[PDB]
């Protein structure tokens, strides 16, 4: 019974709506970018390439570990699932501390939210991504707590899988944003 | 009854006895506010507060020193009080400062 | 200067003529005459974002030194209090700060604290308008606003209050708000009502959670 | 040690009474700990107050500060405020201790209010324990008055204004006696040289001692007369179900005391309370929006605020409005201990009861409780009008009118709503009694129907539909997971599983233990 899973399609359409939310955010950012000529970033701003790439590597490694957790998930093993999810949670927490440190460094040297338009749009674009990453960590915590309180059912596996490709979607949108910002400029 | 009456006798006071001297004899505290003249013709200035210790706590007030929407606080002066130099004058100034029914607005 | 002031006030018809008239006559329906107030009134009412509205604070409209032009225009039209300036061509910033604090604090608790607050936060008035918080206030605008007498605020003359009194008042205002509270997290500077709210929302919840954890339900 | 026990037994010969009390059994329920919290808070207040008394000086002679707080140097001020500033700033950790004291007092007030509410809801105020209810009412009134006297010793602008307004206006407003009481209390006019020492003495000596003695009396009464218990499987009106003292009861009490001290200390260290240094010394000429005193007598302030201005004028006399406020608060005081007599002479019930009733069973009492709590909440929130209009841009007059009209119109609405709510809860309980609890599973029934597949809770008829049960006033589960269906996952800790034999042994041992406990409770 129930050859497809309604949770799957529900999460798919929810991620679609969130993808359009990020579409709106990208629309805000790309607007007025061409309105400034030459050095369209303000000089009181210089992105640290030596610190942005490591967090991207962190996130892609976390996504790969999450996929390994999924592969453990479709079969009857909960403990490896918990181990992989804990590794992913720690990796994401390290990432979050990474952009927190970047945030502290950036405002300390001029540019702030009310300072320049470029700073405002960059801060707005990154803030929603950070909030969604924190929500994903909360989802990890809730799901891992739920696993150890009762028996194992296909519903638990479905929840794990939907959270997993929600995280994968987060990784994809983050790498797209990184390519937009640090490379195309 | 005798013991309880003796025990309760330490708190009873008359709120209607004349203790405060006035210009028409002596009146109870509740009927006075410190603005009552004391010898029928005293000159009392609407002195305003200053907040400084070296300078007098209250200084006299001139009509020109106001504005169309100015709010000020004044207190009775009683020139015989004097400025806050001697101990008696300072204590009298503090006494006139600590009065519930003393402060008056002038708008 | 004066011609540039006329350009920025009247020829910049976005600002002046729509409510007070080209000759600063003052249309009785909307606004006042605006003929006896000095440049200080304009400086305070413009630099603090209290710009024409449809009036809580907002972003300023004119900032690129044209506020000085507007002040010069209005002071030429009619006399009044003027902005206190630093002896170098700029506006005084720290020379206005005084030294005495006890007298300043006493004056604050005698005339300032009544509307604003004990600690300078927002205060509550009747029928709409209120008392704004003094946290976003800057000292020059503080002195100018006192000397100007804005809406619902008693106007204060330099004759009745000494200049040293203004220095002490602004010194106390800047000390009270900018100093770290030596009692941990602050709770808005109000009375014990937020304290009771915090007790009901935190102490009660944690206490009943610990009671449920320790106890059993049956 | 054996020798010490032998000597103690040979000297005082205590074994029997000690065995009697040590074998006492106490009921087990989370709602039964809402008095221990208040008692522990009381202990905290007592210890802190013992500490604070070593650095205070209650004198109203004017002095100069010349201490360490620069923005307050060279100002005429009361001695007591100087001592309070000394305790706050010039003693290592004194501010922490006084903040703990104030927070603990608020803890005490909230705990006593919650405990009274739970007692009123459970309906334990019947014939066997009416004097306990009267004593509790007296305790509440005395504690409220003591708390009012608490925040007034450091006579700042807030405390001075509050005490001035309340005491002076109410006492001077008395119709017949009036000025006599005020002059006796203050020794003349309002600002007296003896007021603060008298208040300090009353706050340290009389009220705390009376409160402690009455609390001991209440605890002794609840000790002798055995505690009630909720209805259950092995519960009856002639026995008490629970645990003994030695292995559980005292240990849980100590752990709860430690936890409550912990939360008090944490939240005291985190939250600033009553920053008197930010305030100023009390003077008659200084006043501002600073109002709304402590939140456990705030209802009196709200009642004073909302009351309409009615006055009477006859031959050279005048009765002001606040006399009505005094009448209302006196009637509220009177009604609190008189409620059980009214109930027992209204319903005509004179039967003993050792078993409580769940809140949804009795609609009328719950409706009256909702009446009272809604009235108290609307009165309390009315007094916070200024902050309402400040934080949220609302008209002050509009909010005052809203409170005034709501004090009359809201009570009947919530009364009717909670009556309907209780009736609906009873209906739902009857419905879940009639059929099996819903399992949340549907079946296709190839002929074309859909069924709930109720799980029966007991006997089943020949048709498969469980026979109706009877209501015994006992709670029943409304969710499948509440009863044992599928739980207790693998024996791993957080990352690594254990041996299968160990997990199976643990599972069977736990199931056997729970089944044995349930069988022993049900059969006996
Ligand atoms: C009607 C829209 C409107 C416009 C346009 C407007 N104001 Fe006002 N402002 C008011 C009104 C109305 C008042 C009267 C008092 C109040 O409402 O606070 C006022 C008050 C003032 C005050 C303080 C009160 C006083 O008597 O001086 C000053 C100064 C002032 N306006 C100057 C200006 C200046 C300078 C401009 C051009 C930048 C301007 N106004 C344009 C609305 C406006
Ligand atoms: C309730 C009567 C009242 C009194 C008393 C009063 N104020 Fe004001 N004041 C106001 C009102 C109302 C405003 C805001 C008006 C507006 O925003 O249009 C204001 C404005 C201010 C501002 C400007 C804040 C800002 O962000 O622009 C400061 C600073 C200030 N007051 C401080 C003081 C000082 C200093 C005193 C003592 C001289 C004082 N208040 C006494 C009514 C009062
Ligand atoms: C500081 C004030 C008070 C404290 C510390 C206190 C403490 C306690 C404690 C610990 C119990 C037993 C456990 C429990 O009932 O949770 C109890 C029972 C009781 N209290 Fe209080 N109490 C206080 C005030 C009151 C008030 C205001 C009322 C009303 C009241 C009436 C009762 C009654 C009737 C019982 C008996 C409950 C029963 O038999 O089921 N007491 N109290
Ligand atoms: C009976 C319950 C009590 C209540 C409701 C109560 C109420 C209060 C309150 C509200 C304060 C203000 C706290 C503060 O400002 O930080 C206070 C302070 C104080 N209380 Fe109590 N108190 C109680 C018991 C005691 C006891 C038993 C003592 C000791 C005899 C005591 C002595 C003090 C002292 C010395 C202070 C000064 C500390 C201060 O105000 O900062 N109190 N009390």
């Amino acid at each position: 019974l129930n050859r497809p899973n309604m949770v799957s399609v529900g999460t798919i359409v929810w991620l679609s709506s969130e993808l359009m939310f990020f579409a709106g955010l990208f629309a805000f950012y790309f607007s007025a970018r061409a309105q400034a000529g030459g050095n369209w970033p303000p000089p009181p701003t210089e992105l640290n390439l030596y610190q942005a790439v490591p967090v991207t590597l962190v996130l892609i490694a976390s996504s790969f570990t999450c996929q390994m957790g999924v592969f453990a998930a479709e079969r009857g093993d909960i403990f490896g699932l918990r181990r992989w999810y804990v590794i992913t949670f720690l990796m994401g927490l390290f990432f979050v501390l990474g952009q927190a440190y970047e945030y502290r460094n950036l405002m300390s040297h001029g540019t702030s939210i009310p300072s320049s338009a470029y700073g405002s749009v960059f801060y707005l674009a990154t803030g929603f991504h950070g909030l969604h990453v924190t929500g994903g960590l909360i989802a990890f915590i809730f799901l891992l707590v739920r696993t150890g309180m009762s028996k194992f059912t296909p519903a638990q596996a479905t929840a794990s899988i939907v959270v997993s490709y929600y995280w994968h979607f987060v990784d994809i949108v983050w790498i797209a944003l990184f390519t937009v910002i640090y490379f195309i400029r | 009854l005798g013991t309880l009456v003796a025990f309760a006798g330490g708190l009873i006071k008359n709120p209607w006895k004349p203790v405060v001297p006035t210009a028409e004899g002596k009146k109870a505290v509740l009927w006075t506010s410190g603005w009552t003249p004391r010898y029928q013709g005293e000159t009392i200035y609407l002195a305003r507060a200053t907040g400084t210790e070296d300078g007098p706590p209250f200084i006299k007030m001139r009509p020109e020193d106001m504005d169309a929407g100015g709010m000020e606080t004044v207190f009775p002066w009683r020139e015989s009080d004097g400025d806050g130099t001697t101990v008696e004058s300072h204590h009298k100034l503090q006494e006139i400062a600590m009065g519930i029914r003393n402060p008056v607005m002038l708008i | 200067s004066s011609a540039l002031l006329r350009t920025g006030k009247q020829l910049f018809d976005t600002s002046c003529v729509s409510c007070h008239g080209a000759n600063l006559q003052g249309v009785p329906d909307h606004g006042p005459s605006l003929i006896g107030v000095g440049e200080a009134a304009v400086y305070f009412q413009v630099s603090t974002g209290r710009m024409p509205a449809m009036a809580p604070r907002k972003d300023p409209i004119f900032d690129e030194a044209q506020i000085d032009a507007i002040g010069a225009y209005v002071q030429a039209n009619g006399g009044g209090p003027t902005v206190v300036r630093n002896p170098d061509g700029s506006i005084a910033t720290q020379s206005l700060r005084g030294n005495d604090l006890g007298r300043g604090g006493d004056l604050f608790r005698l005339n300032c604290a009544s509307c604003h607050n004990f600690t300078g936060k927002g205060g509550a008035l009747s029928s709409g308008k209120y008392a704004p918080d003094l946290a976003p206030a800057n000292e020059q605008q503080i002195l100018t606003a006192m000397l100007t007498g804005p809406q619902n605020m008693p106007k204060f003359s330099n004759r009745q209050l000494s200049f040293e009194a203004k220095k002490d008042i602004i010194a106390y205002v800047k000390v009270a708000t900018e100093a770290r509270q030596p009692g941990g997290y602050l709770l808005g500077g109000f009375g014990p009502a937020p304290e009771g709210m915090a007790m009901w929302i935190i102490g009660m919840v944690a206490a009943i959670g610990l009671a449920l954890w320790i106890g059993a339900r049956s | 040690l054996a020798r010490q026990a032998e000597d103690i037994d040979t000297r005082y010969h205590p074994s029997a009474a000690l065995r009697r009390q040590l074998n006492k059994v106490f009921p087990t329920h989370w709602s039964f700990l809402l008095g221990e919290i208040a008692l522990y808070s009381f202990v905290v207040l007592l210890i802190t107050g013992v500490y604070l008394t070593l650095f205070f000086d209650p004198s109203m002679v004017d002095v100069t500060y010349n201490g360490v707080y620069q923005p307050l140097r060279g100002v005429e001020m009361s001695r007591a405020y100087q001592s309070a500033l000394d305790i706050s700033f010039e003693v290592r950790g004194g501010l922490f201790v006084r903040q703990i004291h104030h927070w603990a007092a608020l803890m005490f007030a909230a705990a006593i209010m919650v405990h009274l509410a739970r007692i009123f809801f459970t309906g334990a105020f019947r014939r066997p324990r009416e004097t306990n209810w009267v004593i509790g009412s007296l305790l509440l009134i005395l504690a409220m008055f003591e708390g009012y006297f608490g925040y007034s010793l450091p006579d700042d602008l807030l405390s001075g204004l509050g005490l001035r307004a309340a005491l002076s206006s109410i006492t001077l407003g008395m119709p017949v006696i009036g000025t006599w009481l005020h002059w006796a209390l203050f020794g003349g006019d309002f600002p007296g040289t003896i007021l603060i020492p008298r208040l300090y003495a009353l706050h340290i000596l009389l009220l705390p001692g009376i409160i402690l003695a009455l609390i001991g009396l209440h605890l002794a009464l609840v000790w002798f007369q055995k505690h009630t218990q909720f209805p259950g499987p092995g519960r009856t009106e002639h026995n008490v179900v629970g645990v003994r003292v030695m292995p559980v009861f005292a240990f849980k009490s100590g752990a709860f005391f430690a936890a409550i001290v912990g939360v008090l200390g944490l939240m005291g260290g985190l939250l600033q309370i009553n920053p008197i240094w930010n305030l100023g010394p009390y003077k008659p000429s200084q006043v501002s929006a600073g109002s709304q005193p402590d939140f456990y007598m705030m209802w009196t302030e709200g009642l004073a605020r909302i009351w309409p201005p009615w006055e009477f004028y006859f031959w050279h006399h005048t009765i002001p409005a606040p006399v009505w406020v005094a009448v209302i608060m006196g009637l509220v005081f009177v009604l609190l201990p008189a409620y059980p007599f009214l109930e027992k002479r209204f319903t005509g019930d004179y039967a003993h009861h050792n078993l409580l009733q769940r809140p949804r069973d009795v609609p009328v009492r719950t409706a009256i409780g909702a009446m009272a709590i809604a009235f108290y909440m609307v009165l309390t929130l009315a007094a916070m009008n200024d902050i309402i209009a400040l934080k949220f841009h609302i008209s002050l007059n509009a909010t005052t009118w809203i409170g005034r009209i709501g004090m009359v119109i809201l009570p009947p609405f919530v009364y009717f709503i909670t009556y309907r709510w209780c009736i609906g809860l009873q209906r739902s309980d009857r419905s879940v009694l009639e059929h099996g609890v819903e399992t949340g599973i549907i079946k296709r029934l190839p002929h074309g129907a859909y069924i709930e597949l109720h799980q029966p809770l007991g006997p089943v008829d020949e048709h498969g539909h469980p026979i109706p049960l009877q209501y015994q006033g006992a709670p029943l589960p409304k969710r499948m997971n509440k009863l044992g269906s599928a739980g207790s996952p693998g024996s791993g800790s957080f990352l690594f599983a254990d041996s299968a034999a160990e997990d199976a042994a643990l599972r069977e041992a736990g199931h056997a233990a729970e089944q044995r406990a349930l069988a022993a409770l049900r059969e006996h």
